[PDB]
């Protein structure tokens, strides 16, 4: 198990670690988070008590370095940093565990929720969406726009999600206008899966990452990306059966984890009703349709 | 964006534009089968593509063979319209290509936008006007050429005949829409009005009779009276 120590907590802040969160009071003796499961990407995220503006956070994988958090009073935020000195880092962490200044990642042993939300998410792929190559970890916040959002403005602080646009020449073969607009299988399978993602695991990884950024940061462009990637599958007549089965599982756990109170902003009525009721795959998402009907029947 | 009565003069500026009406593309008669079921028989149709400034009507005739063996014809018909309009645009020299295409029905927006992705500078727009272009088939010469066609065919008509020699396109379009509104509301009476007087004839190269300015005022007044009349019979006023 790994540890993200904090130099200190000078400002009152709600800290999230994956789907968990806890409050730290201004200058409380908090020195970080311990017992973090190895083997998964993680995200540690922040919402200042004094200024809920800018949820922000850091995607990271404990197998890629020793990372810690330090408040920067000039930029006014908790910064992720890497410690290259391995011995210094173990020495710091041990001292803080001995004095019990750390919250324990509270993983219930029956619980696969985080695995199920991050199954296909890889740090190497995250780092190509979030371009900041001098850090092994990736910063996201509430207000970051996507490459597609900038086309419709700083390119260094964007989310470079794969552009999906159903009324684009990429999506529509000349002479197959009707066929391709009404059945996106060409766009899904040839353009996106074979052409861009290489496989469905990379497609699902982006989809899951978009969802998580929408949920944890209220990042609007991520929510658009999550819905576009669902719609592209739902609107394709020809989808490998294993992708549909896995998609149903993926969406199921996303719907399960979403705060009940955030459903109005994070869920797009048109896409979901289309996916569940009108689309080629209306009968293919059994687990997703059943949780959606029982938990958010208002949306439908 | 959409087109309405606030920006009505834009139709007559010097930006090339076309209206596209697809309401006569897919046409059927509905009849009983020997087994007492119902079946449709398609008949020839046409795309009504009109430059409102010039009066140029590109009438693409839709021969019934285009439907053979096809499913979901009402949906195919919108895509077939969009394909033909796109083919028309590509066939025109660049400086004759429209800067805007206004569809009379909003269901044509996506089919046409998709067919025209190659032309990102051509604006595809709806309109809030209720244009009576469906009545184009009440114009005998246009009806005749559609029903006689044995194959796909594009026919060129000037829907304003020679009117632009004497009036503006604004007034000519207003006359056309009044005539078509009338024909759409009571075709028999509209035609009675237009042809009652045998001394006024339709030139061979025209669609409408050769009315002098004074006679057009009378005709136009009679057509208003007809529309008003039918509005009365309809609503009991
Ligand atoms: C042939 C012309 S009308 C027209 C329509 C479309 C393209 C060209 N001209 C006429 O009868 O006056």
């Amino acid at each position: 198990m790994n540890t993200v120590p904090f130099t200190s907590a000078p400002i009152e802040v709600t800290i999230g670690i994956d789907q968990y969160s806890f409050n730290v009071k201004e200058n409380q003796p908090f020195h970080g988070i311990k017992d973090i499961p190895i083997g998964h990407v993680h995200v540690i995220h922040f919402q200042h008590a004094d200024n809920s503006s800018m949820r922000y956070g850091y995607w990271f994988d404990c197998r890629m370095g020793n990372f810690y958090i330090q408040y920067d009073p000039k930029d006014g935020l908790y910064k992720m940093m890497e410690e290259r000195d391995g011995a210094k880092f173990e020495n710091i962490v041990h001292n803080f565990k001995e004095r019990q200044m750390m919250v324990s990642y509270p993983k219930i042993d029956e619980d696969d929720t985080w695995y199920n939300l991050t199954e296909f998410v890889q740090m190497d792929k995250i780092r190509k969406i979030v371009r900041k190559d001098e850090n092994q970890f990736s910063y996201v916040d509430s207000s970051m726009t996507t490459v597609q959002e900038n086309e419709l403005s700083d390119p260094a602080h964007s989310l470079n999600y794969t552009v999906i646009n159903f009324k684009s020449r990429e999506a529509i073969r000349p002479g197959h206008e009707m066929e391709d607009f009404l059945d996106k299988s060409y766009y899904l399978n040839t353009v996106m899966l074979q052409g861009i993602f290489k496989n469905s695991s990379n497609y699902f990884g982006e989809l899951q990452f978009a969802f998580l950024n929408a949920m944890f940061f209220g990042n609007y462009g991520s929510s658009l990306q999550w819905h576009a990637m669902i719609e592209l599958i739902c609107s394709s007549a020809t989808v490998p059966k294993h992708m549909l089965d896995k998609l149903d599982e993926i969406l199921y756990y996303q719907i399960k984890t979403l705060p009940e109170q955030y459903s109005d902003i994070l869920l797009n009525e048109r896409v979901w009703n289309i996916c569940l009721y009108s689309s080629f795959q209306k009968n293919s998402l059994h687990n997703t349709e059943k949780i959606m009907e029982n938990k958010y029947p208002e949306l439908l | 964006g959409a087109m309405n009565s606030s920006n009505y003069a834009e139709l007559f500026n010097n930006d090339i534009k076309l209206f596209v009406d697809d309401t006569n593309v897919y046409r059927v008669t509905v009849h009983k089968t020997f087994e007492g079921n119902v079946a449709t028989k398609a008949i020839n149709g046409c795309i009504f593509t009109l430059n409102p400034k010039t009066g140029h009507l590109f009438l693409k005739i839709i021969h019934t063979s285009v439907w053979a063996g096809q499913k979901r014809l009402s949906q195919l018909a919108k895509w077939k319209t969009a394909e033909e309009v796109s083919a028309l645009v590509r066939s025109l020299p660049k400086e004759e290509q429209p800067k805007q295409i206004i569809v009379t029905r909003k269901a044509m927006l996506d089919p046409l936008e998709v067919h025209m992705l190659d032309f990102p500078n051509i604006a595809i727009r709806p309109t809030e006007l209720r244009l009576p272009f469906s009545a184009a088939m009440s114009i005998d010469k246009l009806s005749d050429v559609v029903m006689k066609a044995t194959e796909p065919q594009m026919v060129l008509f000037n829907i304003y005949d020679d009117w632009l020699d004497r009036i503006s396109s604004y007034t000519a379009f207003s006359r056309l829409t009044l005539l078509l509104r009338a024909l759409k509301t009571n075709e028999e009476s509209a035609k009675m009005i237009l042809l009652s007087d045998p001394t006024i004839t339709i030139k061979s190269y025209h669609l409408w009779p050769s009315f002098t300015d004074e006679q057009w005022i009378t005709i136009e007044s009679q057509m208003r009276d007809l529309i008003l009349t039918e509005y009365g019979r309809k609503y009991n006023v």
